[PDB]
């Protein structure tokens, strides 16, 4: 119902206030709540940076390997979460 | 007039407490609750009791109008609607049934979508109305949840996309979560005037009379939205038993009608089971859980008896 | 036996096509389409036709298992509503409930995994577009789309839970009247139930009309139906022998004792009306249909 939109060697995600929002790969990349928690797949903890912010509307992943295309994904009612992806955008290194 | 149920395979039932079709015969000997589910509630005489009525579509359904969007401690975007009769008319809270019929009679998370079609047309925007569907969550255990006082409550994961004053259906699919907490429990009633108020005019509880017996249930199982379960909803007769009922509407004879599941291939019967006359079945049964029986089989009225009479053992 | 039909007002009756609440009584006798809906059909000693099944629940629903992501859409083959293998040489349409006219009818997917001991759970919007060449539910498989981009599992099994409709735009090939290809581009329809019509001058069709939701757009769709699904059941459980061609019945108002009008109720199980415009039968909300008698196909209606 909102449409995600995201960014081969800044992605911004923007939608039409959500609780989660994260960057994934083809498994789970890095994730960031409305808590501001973040989380981080064992295979890319310290090179990646998963950052909020509410000021320009977006939530970037900055990435500092060749196993190295990369999507957005965003709402919980009770308990129950819905996710929304975007459509997204390679990666090759 | 003699009384008669109508014959109908187990695959041609559908449960009368949510819209889904009947997939087992089951029993729970262990039960420690009361039993007194409103929906799916008719005397063998063919009275309506609780919050029971005659299409399939009205249970668990709401018919109505979103008054505004709320503020709710859990998450989600929250709604206001008040609630009609389903044919349309202003429900009046103080006709004798527990709450609007159809009203769901359980406590849980009831997944489905609330749909719109606008009473009016906007000048620009041509002269048909608009229209707009999303999923939605009521949760019934609530203090919102206030049927009987004319209005409830829903959330949505749409954000934005419902408008008020304008008439508003809820479509039930399944329940959201089964997780610990969502208290779903399917033989908790809900406080249909909220937390404040006692429950009124409600069909009765049900129990077998004769020790050794237990209550058979038409069992069906429910979809959810996300998470891990199977849950599933127990009715007492299934709808088309209420339909049937409601048209025959046949004098009761005794207490209780002897009624015998035959398999219509051989003509044997394969259990027998005590009709009551409020309208629900017991069995002699000595294990619990669901009921293996050929899917041809069907119950057939032998005769009225009375509450002495000794079924034979499942 | 002698016949009968339920003693049932429009507010206690169900569509037989959608699983909605009958809301009015309709005709439109300058339809130019060949009226030959699948569901909702009995004849009235109660021999279910076309794709007619019992189940209120079984309208226009799906059981199945995913096979693959082919918005985003994914294949599904269907079964029989009991679970069991459907088998294409099987002397019906298509799986009894597949719905019977061309549109994206909307309404949710859901599954519960096979395998503490509690399988896993998902449910998404969905739409099915019975006019796509991959909507071939006779073969045993259909195509679903969702918003949804990723979490439809394969293998697992699949319930499709009918709502509305998703759109009546241009675009969304919505007529009640046009059949589904149930086969796809690859076969004709077979063993249809037939089409229906009056057959005397001055006669036309009398529906049980619903309007059905929308998830967006503009529009006031409806869904009409021969009979409802409460006739359906009660032709199928009375059997009763037909004895000539019609069975006469009245409108009646139970509260003033008076006959509203007479119609045709036909054998192949549809009714028609001495009636040449199209719009709504005004009627009090207190009306029935009584059965009168049998009657042959030269009896001429009362104009409505």
């Amino acid at each position: 119902q909102v449409q995600l939109q995201e960014s081969l060697v800044r992605l911004s995600c923007a939608a039409s206030s959500m609780h989660v929002v994260g960057w994934y790969r083809q498994e789970l990349v890095a994730s960031i709540t409305d808590d501001g928690s973040t989380d981080y797949v064992d295979s890319v903890k310290g090179r990646f940076t998963i950052s909020r912010d509410i000021a320009e509307n977006t939530v970037y992943l900055q990435m500092n390997n060749p196993e190295d295309v990369y999507y957005c994904k965003g709402i919980v009612v009770f308990t129950t979460p819905m996710h929304y992806w975007g459509k997204g955008t390679q990666v090759t290194v | 007039k003699p009384f008669t149920l109508p014959i109908l395979t187990l695959g041609e039932l559908t449960n009368s407490r949510f819209p889904l079709p009947i997939d087992v015969l089951y029993t729970n000997p262990n039960e420690s609750a009361i039993v007194q589910c409103q929906n799916g509630r008719c005397t063998l005489d063919g009275e309506l009791q609780g919050t029971t009525q005659l299409l399939p579509t009205g249970i668990c359904a709401f018919r109505g109008k979103v008054t505004q969007q709320v503020q709710d401690e859990h998450r989600g975007t929250h709604w206001n609607m008040t609630v009609t009769n389903l044919n349309g008319t202003p429900f009046d809270p103080t006709e004798d049934v527990p709450a609007p019929l159809g009203t769901p009679d359980f406590s849980g998370q009831i997944y489905g979508v609330i749909s719109q079609r606008n009473t009016n047309t906007v000048p620009g925007e041509g002269n048909l109305p608009a229209n707009r569907a999303h999923e939605a969550v009521i949760a019934t255990y609530s203090p919102k949840f206030t049927p009987k006082l004319g209005n409830i409550q829903f959330s949505t994961w749409e954000t934005q996309d419902v408008s008020s004053g304008q008439p508003t259906k809820f479509t039930p699919v399944g329940l959201a979560s089964v997780d610990a907490n969502s208290h779903f429990d399917q033989w908790t009633l809900p406080s249909y005037s909220g937390a404040l108020t006692l429950n009124m005019n409600l069909a009765p509880s049900v129990a077998p009379v004769f020790p050794g017996e237990c209550l058979l249930f038409f069992r069906s199982f429910i979809p959810l939205k996300g998470g891990y379960g199977n849950p599933a909803i127990d009715c007492l007769m299934p709808q088309e038993w209420v339909q049937h009922l409601y048209q025959e509407s046949a004098p009761s004879l005794s207490d209780v009608a002897l009624v015998r599941y035959v398999n219509p291939e051989t003509g044997r019967t394969l259990f027998e089971a005590k009709l009551h006359r409020n309208g629900f079945l017991t069995v002699a049964r000595n294990s619990a859980g669901p009921v293996v029986a050929p899917t041809n089989g069907y119950f057939r009225f032998d005769s009225w008896v009375n509450q002495f009479y000794t079924l034979a053992p499942m």
